[PDB]
């Protein structure tokens, strides 16, 4: 289970970022729970691999930048 | 796992950042690791509770 905590990121950017998880987790066949509040994005991926988390994290700090 | 991830934060805001979450994972006795790249601070902490979370997300959110 990974989480991500996003702080104060371009509204493109958490659009970007929710879609690539939603196409990850579903390859992956599992799911992500999503939040949102002001400023801070929330991204719950259960059952996920070590090396799926790190290209997630990469693919969030290439569009949130 | 936890991940949070901060951009264009000041070296002044890292410190603050990354001091608040060591204290926590002292506490509790969890893994936590400080990644810096270009304008961004990565915090990743390891089987933290959800209230902790929820008080790292708050004060990171400030902080920015």
């Amino acid at each position: 289970t990974w989480q991500w905590v996003l702080i104060n990121i371009s509204e493109e950017a958490r659009q970007r970022i929710e879609e690539y998880v939603r196409r990850i987790s579903k390859k992956e066949g599992t799911e992500v729970h999503f939040e949102k509040d002001d400023g801070v994005l929330h991204i719950r991926v259960k059952n996920l691999h070590e090396k799926r988390a790190r290209e997630i994290h990469e693919y969030a700090k290439r569009v949130i930048l | 796992s936890s991940i949070f991830l901060l951009s264009n934060v000041s070296e002044e805001a890292r410190q603050r950042a990354e001091e608040y979450v060591r204290r926590i994972s002292k506490k509790e006795g969890t893994e936590v690791r400080f990644e810096k790249d270009d304008g961004f601070l990565t915090i990743e902490v390891k089987n933290l509770s959800e209230e902790r979370l929820r008080e790292i997300a708050e004060y990171l959110w400030r902080v920015a």
